[PDB]
């Protein structure tokens, strides 16, 4: 069966067929939308740069964190060692003076004993 | 998407950083003197990426050279090429850092990492598109290595939408320079893990091995090995530099090649090997474990994705015949769950004295076994906190060693996960 | 007057482009500069007061040195700068990136210029939208640009040339992704998709063309002789497909069925003439599909022949007649098994000095047949193998797209498979 | 910029600074007057607007007859006078006069004296110190010295070079007790030290340079040249530089830890070229150590090779890696690389008219080994002999020092002999 | 550390102590009227430590001359060198002691000693660079063994902090007989003991033992003894008195010679032995000159050195000579002779070699060994003071000046001390 549609001035058209069909009939975003939904994805992507720049942030601060602990150590080092080289001088500067004040007094009490000497011999 | 801005930090970021604008000048006909004399026009249609032009006919490379320590800059501004680098663009400290990982990336880093940020930013400013950013340095040493991370985690906190591209020098104690560098390169690789995208993993074990073996070189020196890392910065960086079908650059790199983020460490390859050639042999190299700049063997794991550069005249047919056919007898070797995970680029121009190249840019799960290598020689020091004391005296906490090595062997047990899992 | 508007997104669809108009061109007699010595073809070309005919097209590319393949072609004083979009960086083959990202900054720009190519318009039909499946940019804008396409031009028709990935000139892996994302988000908002195979067009520039390895200008000049098949009857006065609403009413049936398959012929190499019968008998082989399936797999639900040049339609007829005796051509129970023929007068045409001859008589067949979905099927297999590991997901979810918009792009496409299946049987 | 200022304490600590400051002037081309006809010399000269390079030193004694022979000697006015500084007395071979008693009246000058070389200083490294062990002076006045140090300078690094005592040249009875003490004090204080042996020192020179009874002259100028191979990284630019935080950071394994061994090849007689190889592996040799002591009976935790002259990397690699190879150089578990390496071109330099022959290569490697807990461990035998009587010990009470001060000395240095026995084990 | 104060007390001080100024003079080339004509340079160099510099380029001895009696430093001004000591340094009482160490201790060298102190006082003051003092006296008598000790501990009362050193000649029976002796001598080595740093034992046994039996003198006189004790003093201050390559001054001696403050007692040694004024017909080699060290027959305290062990020795070689085999053999004597070394002081031996010579010897070695034999030498005197002590023999002569018999047994008790820790360190084992 050839049943013809339409001519026109650069050509035609027909429609050839080879059998009925076998059944008869067919069998059985808005702008807003589309704008939030975009919005949206913008704020995802945002709220993870945010993120990932906070997370930078806490390392900036661990690091003035490192860097301020090693100055600690330093003065701390710096405190110690001043208050252990004081704290030896000290010592040794009290020993050597009892050392030498005992040495004196010992020589001082011959001194005594001589005259205790001197005075028994008028004494007789 | 046009300019790349490279930074080369520490003795080895420098040594290496001068080799790749020797050879990368070489092949886009620039002199010493910043002139192009070169033969053709493909030379530079993509210039750009890497070279500002200057007024005069100039071409001057978008490099900053960093160190703690004047030495190593001065011997590049005498090098060759050492008059092709923007003056201002040398920033360099004075004390140095001691080999030491804590010195360069706090104490001493911090005090020198602001006049790099001036000299980076500068050059980020005057690019019409900023593509991103590209780093050579040691894992091993103390300013490459502590203030490289630093430096690129300052970088990412001020331009967090760009690429951040390293290229990575593993230490071995087949050429060690300081006894630390395994505590070195343990803190390295941590931060490379969370703050970069792409890292190509240059292995100094693998390099030494090339020359040993391969090249028979019985006593290799840094200029063998520089010669090889040379070689394959040329070649990774081909789709790049030259124009060609696949409109390339370091996003699209990332995308490709790096399913999950923390998996972004990459064994390059490349062939022939060279010291100072069929289509067929060159696409098998892919798994010859001789010719990879990490010592790991690709066929020890499974490759998540592979990048492949070929070079020279030859028929992009028998290419893309032999490359589908080494995929297919090679299958046990590629996971299942990534089709089609191989892509290849042709250029018509090979490098400087040879015909004919092949380079592979891998993400292969054998990495794993660099890193693993790392940790054991960090373990055995560890455990006895052998040298701690100078990390402590920067103000380090121990727990800074233990959280960097957990992650480490983290990194180790994710590539483990995916080698074993199945489609 | 039936203006249609052509709109061109990302490389594949901008380079698809430049090879049609050059074709039209050609066919219609417009020189390069503009100049030109059936009024039909103003339903694609406008005038300028210089006496310039201006294709009715918009091309966007956030990559300039593509679009520079246009303001610097040889058909470059064509195209006026506002035609032109283009950016600083694309899409880095995310569609995540080129429908969130980047379609929020640049939408509104290119329905700007949409608009004023649709203010020249007296009659607008529609839309005629060539993009890639695997690009970002061909997938994600695309998509974000059919969506506000169908609210701001309700009752308009919107056509789709779409190019269907083949991983031999793929670049991306993630292309099995940005195909089903931007499938679900279109499905909806398209009328009529004619699906471009790359791999298929390749086979037939390596069997037919004896090419060894096709290029893209090989790929796109195969298929800008399709494309003109298709359109030549909205650009001469031709009978059959007069209006793009004439598309939907031939070839779909059913709203989501609507992926045509195309089958053209002859294809002869230019290095080396055929009958009514032979080039008839070619529509009904596989190998001259343009999207690669088995229709002995599948029903019919359509079926147009579109006939150019020398052609009689008593040789037609004949030919027809031949291939129901000898073949068993299934249509659905509800559908005639026949067909709708149309003759273009106008010869076939070729660019000159091209790989493609010229002949004296082509055709091109329009099926809607449920085999096509073999090609959905091929798709959601890629796609599960790596969306089960949840391998590259990260890279769409941080340009601030949603988990969860996979698995209901993908669960969109299970039902596509399911409507395919239960139309045919 | 990189400053390092000098110290030298007492008889020792001067003379060898005498060898030393002789040897840099010839190196640099500094003639007596300080003026000269590579500026990495700066950072042990400064310089005065007539063009006078004036070495970053302090000389100090308790005594002025050690320092009197310099200020009218041929360096005479190489350094401006403030910088040489002597007192009267001096410790009579007792650490706690050189420590307390007599030095306690001299040591803010000389720390004003030092703050003024600092003050010159833009980026100063730290602290060389030179001294003896065995005397009053060079073990009291020296650990006074390095707590002061510390209060001023913080964490600033010290560094020392140190002669331990040899019976054959010394002439105190109480050495070991000088020993025992400045180094308990000093321990906390120090960041490395390197340890000279002046029978090693001795015994070379009679061995490889024929003199039969060498004089302190003989050992000071071998002393001066590994001195000058260590500094030579400071003083000039070559390849591979090594700088005082390096030193610290390789060598240095635990802060007790931080006695290195020097070795230096060739010694080679002036009246009688070896290869990069032959001097690598004399290092290894235990008759050429710089303290007696038997590496095969330890293990090796770091090795610091300084190259100077004619020498290529290529060669030093090839002769560390037959280093590596053999079994009898044991590397303890925990160190999988021990070794640093320098490179510095300017060939080493002679004094002419002395015994040591010019060469165009050499080396000095500074190795931290556990067999140097033998010199440690012979000096604490002696210390205990002594003072398992008190032999001695009134003369330091009498000075202010209490007896606990000695036993926390000793269980201070049985300590170190101890740890250096855990970082030995697997 | 420069300069020394020299005191020289009573007839035996002022006697050895002229000698030694005439002896040194001559080393140092400083003739009776103070000028120098001496050759060498060497000379002069440490010409400080014991003369001071006068106006016409002069020399004077930094030396004080004291004496109770009045006619010995008219002996003194009628000596060879007489005439070089500065005369206000001369001070004299008018009664000697009567061999009484009460006298000089306590009463009439009391009542000089503020005098003597006059002139110490002066002399230091003038020194840039103190070391301290040197005495020569006899224990034996009353005016150098009582009012020495005087003066030692008086001058430690004002120079607490300098070294103080005596030359101490101990009493013998074969010399004099005077049989107090014992008495003073105990009496003095209390004073000793407590207060001073170094004692060079000077034994008249010894000296009369050395002059009968090795230089064959039938009856010899302080002459002959003197010669001996010049050589010896000459000996031991060399390293004093020349540029050495060991700067010795008296605190480094005692620092590294004395282990235990008490034991500072030192026994001195000398080779060649020779009669004064005799022609010497041959020298001595160098291992002739060692071997010397542990000959009794060499020692200026009548002990045995094989009957005890050194705690520590200085040895002083002098003439031209190799350093080389006067080391070898110093190594030698010590390597055959351990046993007399003690074990638990390591390298207790120290040696030293200058090539100038005493006038008539062309090689001389002089020994300073601090052994623990020293106290064959207490025990002798111990031993006779008890035989008198024990009858109280004469203890009138010290009572009758004021003294106490408990201040006798506390001497005794003292010296007894001393004889024992000597002891104790002589059994002393390093395990
Ligand atoms: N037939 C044909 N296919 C093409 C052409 N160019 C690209 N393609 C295919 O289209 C897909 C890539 O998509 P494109 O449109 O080029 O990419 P894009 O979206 O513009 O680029 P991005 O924004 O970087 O992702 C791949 O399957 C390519 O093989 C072309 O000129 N002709
Ligand atoms: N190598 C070398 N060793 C020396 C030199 N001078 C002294 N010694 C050694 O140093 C130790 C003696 O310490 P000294 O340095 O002379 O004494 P001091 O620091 O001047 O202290 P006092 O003089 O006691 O105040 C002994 O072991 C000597 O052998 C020298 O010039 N060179
Ligand atoms: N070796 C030696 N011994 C002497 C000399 N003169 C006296 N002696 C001894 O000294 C002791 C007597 O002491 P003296 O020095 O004579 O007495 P003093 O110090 O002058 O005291 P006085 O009792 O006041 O005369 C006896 O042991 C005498 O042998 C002398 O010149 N040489
Ligand atoms: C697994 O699938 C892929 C793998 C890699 C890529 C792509 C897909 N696609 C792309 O566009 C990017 N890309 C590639 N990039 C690059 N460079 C760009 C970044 O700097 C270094 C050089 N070189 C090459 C390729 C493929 C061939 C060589
Ligand atoms: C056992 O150990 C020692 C023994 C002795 C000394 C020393 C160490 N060291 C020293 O500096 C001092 N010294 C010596 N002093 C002296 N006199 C100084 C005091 O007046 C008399 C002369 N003479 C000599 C020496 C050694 C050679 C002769
Ligand atoms: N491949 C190569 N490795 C090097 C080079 N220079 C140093 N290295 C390695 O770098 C590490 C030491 O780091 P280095 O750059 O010298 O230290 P920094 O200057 O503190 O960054 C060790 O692993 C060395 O083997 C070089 O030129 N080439
Ligand atoms: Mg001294």
């Amino acid at each position: 069966e050839v049943i013809e549609l339409n001519k026109a001035t650069s050509g035609q058209s027909w429609e050839v067929i080879l059998k009925p069909p076998s059944f008869d009939g067919v069998p059985e975003p808005s702008l807003e939308e589309i704008q939030k939904k975009l919005e949206a994805a913008e704020e995802r992507r945002k709220y993870q740069e945010a993120e990932l720049l906070k997370h930078l942030a806490e390392k900036r601060e661990h690091e003035r964190e490192v860097i301020q602990k090693a100055i600690e150590e330093n003065n701390n080092f710096i405190k110690m060692a001043k208050e252990k080289l004081a704290q030896k001088m000290e010592s040794n500067k009290e020993n050597r003076e009892a050392h030498l004040a005992a040495m004196l007094e010992r020589l001082q009490e011959k001194d005594k004993h001589a005259e205790e000497v001197r005075k028994n011999k008028e004494l007789k | 998407m046009r300019e790349i801005v490279h930074i080369q930090a520490g003795q080895c970021g420098n040594q290496i950083g001068a080799k790749f604008w020797e050879v990368i000048s070489d092949e886009h006909g620039i002199d010493p003197t910043g002139s192009y004399h070169g033969d053709s026009d493909l030379q530079l249609e993509r210039i750009n990426v890497y070279y500002n032009e200057a007024t005069g006919n100039k071409y001057v490379p978008r490099a900053i050279l960093v160190d703690l320590e004047p030495g190593t800059m001065d011997s590049v501004r005498s090098g060759p090429f050492g008059q092709i680098f923007r003056p201002d663009n040398f920033v360099f400290g004075q004390s140095g850092a001691g080999n030491n990982w804590a010195k360069g990336h706090y104490t001493e880093g911090a005090e020198l990492v602001d006049s790099v940020l001036d000299v980076v930013r500068k050059e980020s400013e005057s690019c019409d598109c900023l593509q991103g950013f590209q780093l050579t340095h040691s894992l091993g040493g103390g300013t490459g290595s502590g203030m490289g991370t630093l430096l690129i985690s300052k970088i990412r906190e001020e331009y967090p939408d760009r690429i951040m591209n390293t290229f990575s020098v593993m230490p071995s104690p087949k050429v060690s320079d300081t006894v630390v560098e395994p505590y070195n390169a343990t803190l390295s690789v941590h931060q490379l893990v969370e703050n970069t995208d792409e890292t190509y993993c240059i292995d100094n074990e693998a390099l030494y091995d090339i020359c040993f073996r391969t090249l028979k070189l019985t006593t290799p020196t840094y200029g063998d090995l520089n010669h090889l890392v040379s070689a394959t910065m040329s070649g990774v960086t081909t789709c790049l530099r030259f124009p060609g079908q696949l409109n390339a650059d370091l996003r699209k790199l990332a995308v490709n090649m790096v399913p999950f983020p923390r998996l972004h460490f990459f064994m390059p390859g490349f062939a022939p090997l060279t010291s100072r050639l069929t289509v067929p042999e060159l696409t098998q190299q892919m798994f010859d474990s001789k010719n990879m700049m990490a010592a790991c063997d690709p066929r020890h794991g499974r490759y998540l994705t592979v990048a492949a550069i070929f070079r020279g005249r030859m028929s992009m047919k028998e290419v893309d015949e032999q490359m589908l056919n080494v995929q297919n007898k090679n299958s046990s070797y590629f996971v299942e769950w990534i089709p089609n995970n191989v892509k290849t680029a042709v250029c018509d121009i090979p490098p400087r004295g040879l015909k004919m190249s092949a380079t592979f840019i891998g993400n292969s799960t054998a990495i794993q076994e660099l890193f693993k290598r790392i940790s054991e020689q960090f373990t055995a020091m560890f455990r006895r906190k052998a040298f701690l004391h100078w990390y402590t005296g920067e103000g380090m906490d121990e727990m800074e060693f233990t959280e960097a090595e957990s992650n480490m062997n983290d990194l180790v047990s994710e590539y483990q996960q995916y080698q074993d899992a199945t489609a | 007057m039936r203006e249609c508007i052509s709109i061109h997104v990302g490389q594949a669809g901008v380079q698809i482009g430049n090879a049609c108009w050059e074709l039209y061109c050609l066919e219609h007699g417009i020189q390069p500069d503009g100049q030109m010595p059936d009024d039909s073809f103003n339903t694609f070309f406008s005038e300028t007061g210089a006496g310039k005919h201006v294709p009715r097209a918009v091309f966007v590319d956030l990559e300039p040195t593509v679009i520079d393949e246009v303001r610097t072609g040889t058909y470059r004083q064509l195209f006026h700068p506002e035609q032109l979009i283009t950016g600083k960086e694309d899409a880095a083959n995310n569609y995540a990136r080129g429908h969130y990202t980047i379609g929020k900054e640049i939408i509104d720009l290119v329905l700007d210029r949409i608009r004023k190519l649709a203010d020249q318009c007296t009659g607008l039909q529609g839309f005629l939208v060539f993009h890639s499946f695997g690009g970002g940019t061909g997938s994600g804008f695309t998509s974000l640009l059919m969506e506000r396409l169908s609210v701001d031009y309700g009752k308009k028709s919107k056509l789709e040339f779409s190019i269907y990935p083949a991983p031999q000139v793929s670049t991306a892996v993630v292309e099995p992704y940005n195909s089903i994302l931007t499938t679900h988000t279109t499905l909806e908002h398209s009328d009529c998709a004619f699906m471009v195979d790359n791999e298929a067009i390749y086979d037939i520039c390596r069997r037919n063309l004896d090419i060894e390895r096709p290029t893209y200008t090989n790929l796109n000049r195969l298929i800008s002789q399709i494309v003109s098949s298709i359109t030549a009857s909205l650009r001469f006065d031709g009978a059959l497909n007069v209006d793009l609403t004439e598309f939907q009413t031939n070839l779909v049936p059913y709203p989501r069925i609507h992926f045509p398959l195309a089958t053209y012929a002859p294809v002869i190499s230019a290095e080396k003439q055929l009958s009514v019968a032979e080039i008839t008998n070619a529509c009904f082989e596989p190998a001259n599909q343009m999207v690669k399936c088995d229709p002995r797999h599948g029903k019919y639900m359509a079926c147009c022949l579109l006939y150019r040049g020398d052609v009689v339609p008593k040789d037609v007829n004949a030919a027809i007649a031949t291939i129901k005796t000898k073949r068993s051509i299934q249509f659905v129970d509800w559908c005639p098994t026949g067909f709708k023929v149309g003759i273009n007068y106008q010869p076939p045409t070729v660019v000159p000095g091209g790989d493609l001859a010229k002949v004296q008589r082509a055709v091109c067949m329009l099926s809607n047949t449920t085999a096509i979905a073999e090609a959905w099927a091929r798709l959601d297999h890629k796609f599960d193998l790596m969306y089960a590991k949840r391998a590259f997901v990260h890279w769409y979810v941080g340009e601030g797209m949603e988990e969860g918009e996979f698995s209901e792009a993908r669960e969109d496409m299970a039902a596509l498979e399911k409507d395919y299946e239960e139309v045919g049987v």
